[PDB]
């Protein structure tokens, strides 16, 4: 039912390596029917319900097994079960291309579309017919027979070896060991959570409770240049390998579909089109930030050198990539008196979490309510019930993974699990989302207290099971975040504004253990500080974006020496010989490939939908938001990204909103 | 979805 949850979340977590290799056979067969019956009738017996209905039904059925099996690889505790997921997820994604690479499937929906009155279907029902045949045409459906075998070949091998990029990442497991005396300016609620060895040093993983906090806060040059060394090396050999294969795999399959380059292939089915508009967008961004970096270069230098000139260390006159982190600190404690230990203090893990709850069950108007002795793939996984406020329409459920452990997704995403689509049977699924990050983990007998970039994090990835929760379409393809990668970002990036406005930092902060406020003054230092090193910060950014587009339109190039080629060129501070950042590039191979100027993109969204309307007329307006929730995360991907944008602002985004957000023209 | 590499 639409108002009950019982019955409703159809996901078992406790599926063993034999299930899993079993399902995924079964998975294949009782779906390779499906597919079978629809290409064996005659072209002349196609209809809307068994074709476009027959399609329809078993996309739905197949993502939601599918998620079951290529979800475990993620978030499991077992290595065998996350060895069996990631061999399931290489498997089906195989079966995806051979079930979508059919000419008779194809010769059927296209012929489907000639013969019927679209005006007698619903407005999305005829928008995944162009969109099939769309997504055909980008198959090569429509060229010779040899051909399509050559672009399905690649297609297959371009599958596994993105599967085997990310699992190198997922299951890194080097570490570091150093001293105490090595450990200069760490705090002790810090050392005192490591594994001590036999030479009573200490042991330093890779993840981000433990790199952030050295490169941020260790006095020592030799531990931070040690520790750069490491995690801009992980699977520094495998990957290259993969990179070596992966990138001139999608330069083949682009020109034989027609296309100049792989960037231009996957721009056209994004909201800026070309790639000409990419350069030009991210070229002019870096020209109006390239004087804000020189500053801010400027000021680090002149820090590091006093730094050297106190404590005894020898001066290179350069600012090189471990330097980074260590000095943005110090602008933000010096320019701004932020001290980022300090401030964790009023930022408990549930005080966070209560008030995040409690700003969306007034602003999008919605019901949260924890579950109780929940099934969870973990522990340390809580499940939540989201209900509307006033029609208590239960719209769906979401899962928190807030803490890092072994073989555990090492960064921060989001996993849309159930869509919010129709059933065969003409109810609605109810959808489920899960939020998987690191945070710290609470030591020295404290509460788990977060940074307030945990929470801007927090804050974001929230932003992603919102528009999964209230995102309600008819077909499984274009519900959740099935939109433009260069437009899913606009939901979760619209939300990192309430961490920066003071009444609501109000509300999600008290002191872990006296429950007293920031104070006031506080407060607007922490609001003040939203553009600080946003330099260097956001020309790293249109760093990462360049090689994305670099790599991706031009062939035969070292991916090491074009992320050092930009760095030079574009940040300013030289990357470390060695060291190959792209073999670590996780969005290359996470859907992101020639997409991830999406980011930026997105912001410019973002911040004008914020500063023309909620920002405007109160960011806690439920009129406001209400608006945002129909008109943004209720569509989905059954409108356009342009279209939701033109039906929210009610007319056309410009980059004003953006700019005067960032110091700028 | 996703988050930019901190
Ligand atoms: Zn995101």
């Amino acid at each position: 039912s639409s108002y009950t949850v019982a019955g409703r979340n159809v996901l078992r977590w406790d599926l063993s390596p034999e299930q899993i290799k079993t399902r995924t056979e079964e998975l294949i067969v009782q779906t390779k029917q499906v597919y079978d019956a629809v290409g064996m009738l005659g072209i002349e017996e196609v209809t809307y319900e068994n074709c476009l209905q027959a399609l329809a039904d078993v996309e739905v059925k197949y993502i939601v097994e599918r998620t079951m099996l290529d979800f475990p690889q993620h978030v499991s505790s077992d290595k065998e079960v996350r060895a069996a997921s990631t061999e399931a997820d290489k498997r089906l994604s195989r079966f995806d291309i051979e079930m979508s690479m059919r000419g008779d499937i194809f010769e059927r929906i296209v012929h489907l579309q000639e013969t019927c009155d679209l005006g007698k279907i619903k407005p999305e029902a005829r928008r995944y017919l162009e969109k099939s045949i769309k997504m055909g045409k980008r198959n090569g459906l429509h060229l010779p027979e040899q051909v399509q075998n050559e672009i399905k070949s690649m297609k297959k091998r371009m599958s596994e070896l993105c599967i085997d990029f990310n699992k190198n990442l997922n299951e890194d497991d080097t570490f570091l060991v150093f001293s105490k005396a090595e450990l200069g300016a760490l705090p002790d609620d810090f050392i005192d959570s490591l594994e001590k060895t036999d030479d009573d040093k200490y042991k330093i993983t890779l993840k981000y409770p433990h790199y952030f906090p050295v490169m941020k806060k260790c006095c020592i040059p030799e531990t931070r240049r040690r520790m750069e060394m490491a995690f801009n090396t992980r699977c520094k050999e495998e990957n290259t390998i993969i990179l070596q294969q992966l990138l001139p795999l999608r330069t083949k399959v682009a020109k034989l579909l027609g296309y100049s380059t792989h960037a231009d292939f996957v721009l056209e089915m994004n909201t800026a089109k070309s790639t000409s508009r990419v350069t030009a967008f991210l070229d002019d961004l870096s020209q109006k930030l390239k004087p804000l970096g020189e500053a801010e270069r400027e000021f680090i230098l002149n820090l590091k050198k006093k730094e050297c000139k106190d404590r005894g260390f020898e001066y290179d006159g350069k600012i090189n990539a471990w330097d980074l982190y260590y000095y943005m600190t110090q602008t933000e404690e010096l320019k701004y008196s932020i001290d980022q230990e300090f401030l964790k203090e009023y930022f408990p893990i549930e005080v966070v979490t209560e008030g995040l709850l409690n700003t969306y069950q007034e602003l999008l108007g919605l019901s949260f309510e924890q579950m109780t002795d929940a099934h969870v793939w973990n522990k340390s996984v809580t499940l939540y019930t989201v209900k509307d406020k006033a029609t208590g329409e239960v719209l769906g459920q979401f899962y928190l993974d807030l803490y890092p452990r072994e073989g555990k997704y090492n960064h921060a995403a989001c996993f849309g699990l159930q869509p919010g689509c129709l059933l065969p049977d003409g109810s609605r699924m109810m959808a489920v989302a899960a939020l998987v990050v690191n945070f710290s983990q609470p030591v020295a007998g404290r509460p788990s207290l977060l940074r307030h970039d945990e929470v801007r994090t927090y804050f974001h990835e929230f932003g992603h099971v919102m528009h999964q929760i209230c995102a309600q379409t008819d077909f499984a393809r274009f519900s959740g975040t099935n939109v433009e990668t260069d437009f899913v970002e606009v939901p979760s990036q619209m939300l990192e504004n309430w961490v920066w406005d003071v009444d609501s930092l109000r509300r999600l902060s008290k002191h872990y253990k006296d429950g007293s406020p920031i104070a006031d003054d506080l407060l607007e230092k922490l609001v003040a500080s939203r553009l600080v090193n946003t330099g260097l910060l956001t020309l790293r950014q249109i760093v990462l974006s360049k090689v994305d587009q670099s790599l991706h339109t031009n062939t035969s190039l070292d991916a090491a020496s074009e992320y050092a080629k930009y760095c030079s060129e574009i940040l300013g501070v030289a990357a470390t010989p060695g060291t190959n950042m792209p073999a670590t590039f996780g969005h290359l191979a996470g859907g992101y490939d020639g997409q991830y100027y999406g980011y930026l993109w997105s912001e410019v969204f973002s911040m004008d939908m914020f500063y023309s309307c909620f920002k405007k007329e109160g960011i806690m307006n439920p009129e406001v938001g209400m608006k945002y929730r129909n008109l943004i995360l209720k569509p989905g991907g059954s409108l356009d990204g342009m279209d939701m944008l033109h039906n929210f602002l009610k007319r056309e985004p410009n980059q004003k909103a953006f700019l005067m957000s960032r110091g700028l023209h | 979805p996703g988050f930019s590499p901190f």
